[PDB]
RNA sequence: GCUAAACCUAGCCCCAAACCCACUCCACCUUACUACCAGACAACCUUAGCCAAACCAUUUACCCAAAUAAAGUAUAGGCGAUA
RNA sequence: GCUACCUAAGAACAGCUAAAAGAGCACACCCGUCUAUGUAGCAAAAUAGUGGGAAGAUUUAUAGGUAGAGGCGACAAACCUA
RNA sequence: CCUCCGCAUAAGCCUGCGUCAGAUUAAAACACUGAACUGACAAUUAACAGCCCAAUAUCUACAAUCAACCAACAAGUCAUUA
RNA sequence: GCCUGUUUACCAAAAACAUCACCUCUAGCAUCACCAGUAUUAGAGGCACCGCCUGCCCAGUGACACAUGUUUAACGGCCGCG
RNA sequence: UUAAUUUAUUAAUGCAAACAGUAUACCAAACCUGCAUUAAAAAUUUCGGUUGGGGCG
């Protein structure tokens, strides 16, 4: 069962990379996830989610200029080609971000707040309270893993002695260290909720096989569960 | 950061050498004398290079000891 | 160390022969575990002055964890063998004099 | 079912199997980039023929030739007919040394010459 | 028809046939030893005869061992004399319920050990029984030189034993120079040991390693017939010369 | 009277004794029978069940140390079939 | 190597009306609603007529993968060399 | 008189209606002599198609649809330098 | 039965299964699937476009809460005599 | 399956072992090992007789 993964590219490149579908089959060859496979072909645009990484031999904050705002097939929110200095890279795009615009990639955690635009990225210690943020890390320098999908956004709630507390779009709160960078504003491509599929052919185009037809009886879990919101998730380490 | 080299597609690290190479003053009895793999142990091979240079199997020198290497970058 | 006795009574095969087993002599019964035992302590002779667990020269029973992790690897003690017992009591006999 | 018993020749597989098989001819070069074949003249065998002009020896023998006993050549016989008079003679003059055997035809190692015997450099 | 020799004697016949015959004899004794291990996973009987209840008549009693299975991680590090117990179990300790198969694995630890003879710190996948046995033997080196071939249950133990025995047999520059009195002290400490040098090399080998070692000993690319024949010739002329 | 019928001898079986074999030249782990090039991965694991107990749920000889005897005895066993 | 699904890189779809189109008539092709013949038949499931689709959730050439206490399945308890 | 066939490539098989002799026999569902054959003899000749690339770094955002307006979604089938 | 479509190859092509739409439940997350994705997301399911609606019940079971509770678009139930 | 037996397997817990400070007291990080409990998922096996045929009685 020869399954060598398609993600074998050790250098970051702007060029779209050929990707192989899997069909829900893991490395053994059996299905692990049902109802996936056989869509239109796609290519992968390597997104850089560490929004503040300086260029080589440059250290401080740096500026960047938007070139295009494309459509990425591999996600919901569309992406943006961004150029600055002597390199280009794909980043996730925010709402009202068009071409030619100039965005900031800051590191300096100021004394007071900074009245920031809907594009640029500051550390969470410098952002004003109540700001709508997205693409937050969980550790300083990890990379954006939370809010990324189309039109989703997290609010910054309070800034405490060495942390900042974030509310995810699932409303579960999450505190993180003060120096974690996060971009401002909602992610692009709102009204992704309002998409109508229209026919079963589009669901086959997206790469999704239909549901199986065996009638399963609903058990105890199927009722509406009114639960309390889960306790806050802490990534701040304490000795 | 997010490193782009997936572990399954990278070159695997070799297995840890068998424990006879930690015992001092003791030489192991390995299959280098029979020129084929068996189980039960493993040798350590010296580096090899071609004595006579071959144009179809030529390997370049590393880049900072090319004779045209400059520290400052030019832009073609 | 898991100790097990055999249920089903292997039937006593010879003196110069090996016992003949059946697949009912593979049925065991746990007679004791060697964990879940009150752990005894070992004896060490100390070569250096330490904190309240002892002074240099006199042997002392300490817990096996402490004696195996701190006292013996850091050279603070020696095993209480009959060999070095003799040299340590001789050094006691020469340190304290007439 | 396919034909198991008849042997696997070069005429049998698909279009990729044909060409990769060959019939046993020893190759004389290598394939370069643009599917070109580069012949190397030192790999193609050069037939070393002599001049048969004034040669007096026929493919058959006359029946009037007498017979004799067969004796296959042995290494002791080759030693006795090749080296033993020379070593015997220069031992009678007392100049024989066991240290240098190379002056009687012995070679210490075959690594130097062109026709080395034990790994069999030469063809036939 | 029938074989001449039984099937279980073909191993000893293969030892007497070929290159295995040319192994040294003390290695052949140590290979054909076949001695019993000390009890680990069971309690042995006290006496040879055990008067039993329900009739006061004495019976012979033997103690048969448990067939314990040693995985290759037991060969990588010093376990005790213990391994896995692949066996079976009646459910609630009465024989009128189901029979279930049970595996008793030992508890493993990772502790660093020092050796006074090798002067090196090893990381070993030790268990608790080995720690107690090292404490009972007053050292790692005494534990490895003391305990026999059947009780280590590890090839790492036999490699350590051959290394220590070679260090004792050679009287090598062990610790380093600038301290030869410590070398003399450590070599004098473990002196109730130290088999000869030609016997210390064959300690703890498998059969395949010893076969390969003896094969490498007599490797010996052959002599050309020129030297043999010139020796015979000059011997013949010396024989004809002196008469 | 046509189809037909008849044959002995290739060989084989069970034992005893004895431990038994393997490169003429070339090719043969890749698509075996292929003359010729850079990741080196690597083996060590309680048999189960049919069946008997007139079902079946613990249980049921098969295990590789010459014979005979002790003896089908002491023992084990839904103390039962049986071992 | 049939078949159920998936992966890699391919191929095919005359003509007319094209409302824009998992649109309409209709070839090649895929499938098999009904009738008749056949039932040791051409065929261990065919033939002739009549039918549905035929720019798509389509059909198909090559290679590979998922295997039985399982694989796969738009659930027929369907298929896994008649 | 029929043609819904045919000529090629790929896949598959491996000499399987070329000559002479036997045709007394044998398979031709019968025969001549040849597709349900015996022995011998002789052919398929590469430019068509296979069989490939010396390294270390570095570069590769603007589909195809006469690609020119218009218009999109399922976001795509092709490139180098030191 | 919303439609195109899918199935018992070889007696059942359908009102059966799927289908856009709606709803319930689970999950705060990095490298071999899901995914080189992040709660306008992914998975487990019911029902079946659209239009009007989806009434009452937590006694019991299951699930979730451990504050005797919450949950029916969870399993299910929605009276008798004169 | 809400029939009998069982949890060999996974997931949770609790105890023990393993580690460390800690002023006569408290805390027990993560992974393995043994034991005990619960659940999910399973494994083996069975499904009496008379009966003016069988079933109901
Ligand atoms: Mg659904
Ligand atoms: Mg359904
Ligand atoms: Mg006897
Ligand atoms: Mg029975
Ligand atoms: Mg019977
Ligand atoms: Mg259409
Ligand atoms: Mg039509
Ligand atoms: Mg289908
Ligand atoms: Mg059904
Ligand atoms: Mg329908
Ligand atoms: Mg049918
Ligand atoms: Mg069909
Ligand atoms: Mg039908
Ligand atoms: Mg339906
Ligand atoms: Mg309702
Ligand atoms: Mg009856
Ligand atoms: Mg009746």
């Amino acid at each position: 069962a020869n399954f060598v993964s398609w993600k074998s590219r050790t250098k970051y490149t702007i060029t779209p990379v050929k990707m192989r579908k899997s069909g829900g089959r893991d490395h053994t060859g059996r299905i692990r996830v049902h109802g996936i496979g056989g869509g239109h072909k796609q290519r992968y645009r390597m997104i850089d989610f560490l929004r503040f990484r300086p260029e080589e031999t440059k250290s401080g904050p740096f500026e960047e200029k938007v070139i295009q705002v494309r459509y990425d097939p591999c996600r919901s929110a569309d992406i943006a080609l961004v150029a600055g200095g002597s390199r280009k890279r794909w980043i996730i795009a925010t709402e009202n971000m068009q071409a030619g615009d100039t965005i900031l990639n800051s590191n300096h955690i100021g004394r007071m707040a900074v009245a920031a635009r809907e594009g640029d990225a500051h550390p969470l210690g410098a952002l004003p309270v109540g700001t709508l943020i997205n693409n937050v890390e969980s550790e300083p320098g990890r990379g954006a893993q939370y809010i990324r999908a189309a039109g989703t956004c997290g609010v910054l709630l309070r800034k405490v002695n060495g942390t900042a507390i974030i509310q995810l779009p699932s409303k579960r709160q999450m505190q993180v260290l003060e120096t974690c960078v996060a971009t401002v504003g909602r992610v692009s491509n709102v009204d992704h909720n309002k998409r109508v599929i229209g026919k079963a052919g589009r669901n086959r185009w997206l790469g999704k096989r239909p549901n199986s037809g065996r009638w399963h009886r609903k058990g105890g879990w199927a009722g509406r569960k009114i639960r309390p919101l889960p306790p806050m998730k802490s990534y701040v380490k304490l000795p | 950061a997010y490193e782009w080299g997936v572990r399954s597609t990278r070159k695997s690290e070799p297995p840890p050498l068998d424990r006879v190479y930690e015992i001092p003053g003791l030489e192991p009895i390995t299959f280098a004398g029979k020129m084929h793999f068996v189980p039960w142990l493993r040798p350590i091979f010296p580096p090899w290079d071609r004595g006579y240079k071959d144009p179809r199997f030529y390997r370049s020198p590393p880049l900072h000891e090319h004779p045209l290497y400059k520290d400052q970058a030019c832009y073609i | 160390t898991v100790i097990v006795e055999r249920w089903w009574k292997v039937p006593l095969a010879g003196e110069g022969r090996k016992p003949r087993l059946h697949r009912r002599h593979r049925v065991y019964k746990l007679v004791e575990d060697t964990k879940h035992r009150p752990k005894e302590n070992l004896e060490l002779i100390l070569t250096q002055s330490v904190e309240n667990v002892g002074v240099r020269g006199d042997l002392v029973s300490v817990k096996k964890s402490l004696g195996r992790n701190r006292l013996l690897p850091q050279g603070l003690a020696v095993y209480a063998s009959p060999e070095n017992k003799k040299l340590f009591e001789e050094e006691k006999l020469l340190r304290q004099e007439g | 079912g396919a034909d198991r018993m008849s042997k696997w020749t070069s005429k049998r597989g698909p279009r990729s199997f044909r060409g990769r098989k060959g019939r046993g001819a020893k190759g004389i070069g290598f394939l370069t980039s643009g599917w070109r074949f580069v012949q190397i003249k030192e790999m193609v065998p050069e037939f070393v023929v002599p001049d048969l002009t004034g040669f007096k020896l026929k493919p058959y023998v006359s029946y009037l030739a007498p017979e004799s006993e067969e004796t296959p050549l042995t290494a002791a016989q080759l030693f006795s007919e090749a080296v033993a008079p020379a070593i015997e003679k220069d031992f009678k003059d007392g100049t024989f040394d066991p240290d240098n055997l190379e002056k009687y035809g012995f070679e210490p190692t075959q690594e130097g010459k062109l026709f080395q015997l034990y790994p069999r450099n030469f063809l036939r | 028809p029938l074989h001449k020799y039984p099937v279980w004697l073909w191993k000893r016949l293969q030892l007497r046939e070929g290159i295995c015959s040319r192994l040294p004899g003390h290695y052949l004794r140590s290979l054909e030893e076949e001695r019993t291990p000390t009890p680990v996973h069971y309690r042995p009987h006290g006496a040879k005869f055990k008067i039993n209840p329900k009739n006061g008549q004495r019976e012979r009693v033997e103690d048969v061992p448990i067939p314990i299975y040693f995985p290759p991680e037991s060969q990588r590090g010093l376990w005790g004399g213990e391994g896995w117990i692949l066996g079976q179990i009646y459910a609630n300790n009465d024989k009128l319920s189901k029979r279930l198969k049970k595996v008793w694995k030992p508890q493993l630890f990772e502790r660093e050990f020092y050796s006074e003879i090798l002067d090196k710190k090893f990381t070993v996948t030790v268990t608790m029984r080995t720690l107690d046995l090292i404490d009972e033997a007053y050292g790692l080196d005494f534990y490895i030189l003391k305990a026999s071939g059947e009780d280590l249950c590890s090839k790492f133990g036999m490699d350590l034993k051959r290394g220590m025995l070679l260090r004792l047999a050679r009287q090598d520059p062990q610790l380093h120079p600038e301290d030869p009195e410590r070398r003399a002290a450590i070599y004098d400490k473990y002196k109730e040991f130290a088999i000869p040098e030609e016997e210390a090399e064959w300690v703890g080998l498998t059969l395949e390693e010893a076969i390969e070692k003896q094969r490498l000993l007599e490797e010996k690319d052959p002599v050309p017939l020129f030297k043999i024949y010139v020796a015979e010739l000059i011997q013949q002329l010396q024989q004809q010369a002196l008469s």
